[PDB]
């Protein structure tokens, strides 16, 4: 029954992932301790994606939690929803890997590897048919970065016919100030373009920007940058949950989505924007959703669409709206911004509706793009880790695990020929 | 069956630098030749 | 409260809105979760203009945060060169060590700013410091850098 | 097209170990 394997690394990829687990386990009615309490079916129907049925009728996330930080354990079994993970499938390390890309993916994170994938082979086999893989993490890290994306090639040897999805939150030094971490994310980048087949990009730079411009937060904390985070999941997985007909599995979605394997790299947006504590007076009308989830100031990924153009997009509405509006707005967008458009691929943009809207909402719309213009993030990127490259700065902490600096070289290269190639694309034309 | 005896070989190879690498973990060349007549 | 203030507008490199905090009697030794004062931030940021107003304030040039890191050691190591000539020209300790050992030599020379690296040996900098890993600052540039011969004898 | 796929993952593993082979002689 499609089910998904979760898995969240390091950090970062425990905090959002633990959001996203509180956030769906509300929308299906499921408590911290796997018990249903919803008035809808529409919860249940389709249950089996991201939860197992344990004995005396409970739910238990098929997710595994991973960190070489052992303190990261506590916190997520200290969370509001921490009860209802298998404990099992948490996995930590004694000692972290420092902000090292090379500890988390050679190294220590080397040491922990075979515990995981023992844990990722168990829920694995359990599936009746599993579709896939959900990995959490951060690329400015070192477990996250490092391990995660170890994890991932491990997983795609044993299953290489699964589809490897990720949500991959980019570094910005508006949140961050650790040298390192254009080192992290650019050796993270390389791996993901070989080995996964679609990436959500949640940059740290456009959610501190949504919540100091937009939001009105004079210093956004991580759990404003999260709120943004867990909305746009439940949002992008909302095909996934519940019943439909459109990009209702991760294969079906990859084949709407990716026209080249390596252009994977989504920019996900939603509407309405919200903070914690902002309560909605009223709902949005179709029009609105519509002009909101496909603005630049409502994109999760520091990218201008404007800027280049989509290959594809999925456009989810939730809640009760009328489908007519829906798809003439859905028209409407396109026709008035037809040059930010591919013209050789037609009928790129498909659209769902999801009855059940998520919490505090009787209207909204999530966006997910596959645009040129995410060149933006990965030059952003490549030009921080040039400055420092070319100086070979901090190289000791990553050639002292083993490293060679061929590997960097290997990887600049890569992320820039990624560039190449969706600007080779933004300006093809149906000659 | 040269094949096979050279597959043998090139093992014996792969092992010296193993052993080579060994040395290594615990802890440029002169070739000396007499003057020619000529 | 005002020292909450006073560290966002020195991260923020708002300029303005820390002379006017400044005006309003902020505590200019505030510290953040990671004991850094508005220097420390500034210091890292690179905005020189708010380094030399708080130290026109009377702020701490040789405040450390709980790494053991000075104004100075982050000014090199995020390479802010004109930083670490305000610094060391208000009195900035080019021998400060922090929990690693590492001196603003250390960190400049890791960085890769030879011009901070110069700056700092002019100003009296420890060539010889080691940090805690036994490595020097020339030891760590070095770590980040990366046949036969026949001879006739007559016998 | 999974054999060439496999042979290039496990090409990734022989890396790894000789990453952490490189450790072990420094320190
Ligand atoms: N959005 C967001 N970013 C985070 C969070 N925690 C850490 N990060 C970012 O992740 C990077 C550091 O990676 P982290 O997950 O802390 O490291 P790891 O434990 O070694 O994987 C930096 O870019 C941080 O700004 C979080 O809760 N939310």
């Amino acid at each position: 029954m499609r089910e998904i394997v979760h898995i969240q690394a390091g950090q970062c990829g425990n905090q959002i992932g633990a959001k996203f687990w509180e956030v769906i386990s509300d929308e299906h009615g499921i408590d911290p301790t796997g018990s249903y309490h919803g008035d809808s079916d529409l919860q249940l129907e389709r249950i089996n994606v991201y939860y197992n049925e344990a004995t005396g009728n409970k739910y238990v996330p098929r997710a595994i939690l991973v960190d070489l930080e052992p303190g990261t354990m506590d916190s997520v079994r200290s969370g509001p929803f921490g009860q209802i993970f298998r404990p099992d499938n948490f996995v930590f390390g004694q000692s972290g890997a420092g902000n090292n890309w090379a500890k988390g993916h050679y190294t220590e994170g080397a040491e922990l590897v075979d515990s995981v994938l023992d844990v990722v082979r168990k829920e694995s086999e359990s599936c009746d048919c599993l579709q896939g893989f959900q990995l959490t993490h951060s690329l400015g890290g070192g477990t996250g970065s490092g391990m995660g994306t170890l994890l991932i090639s491990k997983i795609r040897e044993e299953y290489p016919d699964r589809i490897m999805n990720t949500f991959s939150v980019m570094p910005s030094p508006k949140v961050s100030d650790t040298v390192v971490e254009p080192y992290n994310a650019t050796l993270s980048v390389h791996q993901l373009v070989e080995n996964t087949d679609e990436t959500y990009c949640i940059d740290n730079e456009a959610l501190y920007d949504i919540c100091f411009r937009t939001l009105k937060l004079t210093t956004p904390t991580y759990g404003d940058l999260n709120h943004l985070v867990s909305a746009t999941m439940s949002g992008v997985t909302t095909c996934l949950r519940f019943p439909g007909q459109l990009n209702a599995d991760l294969r079906k979605l990859a084949v709407n989505m990716v026209p080249f394997p390596r252009l994977h790299f989504f920019m996900p947006g939603f509407a309405p924007l919200t903070s914690r504590g902002s309560q909605q007076y009223r709902a949005l009308t179709v029009p609105e959703l519509t002009q909101q989830m496909f603005d630049s100031k409502n994109m999760m990924a520091a990218c201008d669409p404007r800027h280049g153009r989509y290959l594809t997009v999925a456009a989810i509405f939730r809640g009760r709206m009328s489908m007519k509006e829906v798809d003439e707005q859905m028209l409407n967008v396109q026709n008035k911004n037809s040059s930010y458009f591919v013209e050789w691929i037609p009928n790129n943009v498909k659209t769902a509706v999801c009855d059940i809207p998520p919490r505090g909402l009787k209207m909204s719309a999530t966006f997910i793009g596959n645009s040129t213009a995410i060149q933006e993030l990965f030059k952003r990127i490549s030009e921080q880790f040039t400055a420092m490259f070319r100086r070979k700065a901090f190289l000791h902490w990553y050639t002292g695990e083993g490293m060679d600096e061929m590997e960097f070289t290997e990887a600049e290269s890569n992320m820039n020929d990624l560039v190449s190639e969706y600007q080779q694309y933004q300006d093809a034309t149906a000659d | 069956h040269f094949a096979a005896m050279l597959e043998r070989l090139q093992e014996k190879d792969k092992h010296a630098e193993e052993v080579r690498k060994n040395k290594e973990l615990k802890e440029v060349q002169i070739v000396y030749k007499p003057v020619d007549l000529s | 409260d005002l020292g909450k203030k006073l560290l966002e507008a020195a991260r923020a490199g708002q300029d303005d809105e820390v002379r006017i905090l400044m005006a309003n009697g902020a505590d200019v030794n505030a510290e953040d979760d990671s004991g850094k004062t508005p220097l420390h931030l500034a210091a890292i940021k690179g905005h020189l203009e708010i380094v030399e107003v708080l130290l026109k304030h009377g702020a701490d040039v040789n405040a450390a945060d709980k790494m053991g890191d000075t104004p100075l050691h982050l000014a090199a190591l995020y390479g802010h060169l004109e930083i670490v000539e305000v610094l060391l020209k208000n009195g900035a300790d080019v021998n400060a060590t922090d929990t690693y050992g590492f001196t603003p030599l250390h960190l400049a020379a890791d960085a890769g700013h030879l011009e901070i690296v110069e700056v700092l040996l002019k100003y009296g900098a420890d060539v010889n410091a080691q940090d805690k890993f036994g490595k020097t600052a020339f030891d760590i540039s070095i770590d980040n850098g990366g046949s036969v011969q026949i001879v006739y004898k007559p016998v």
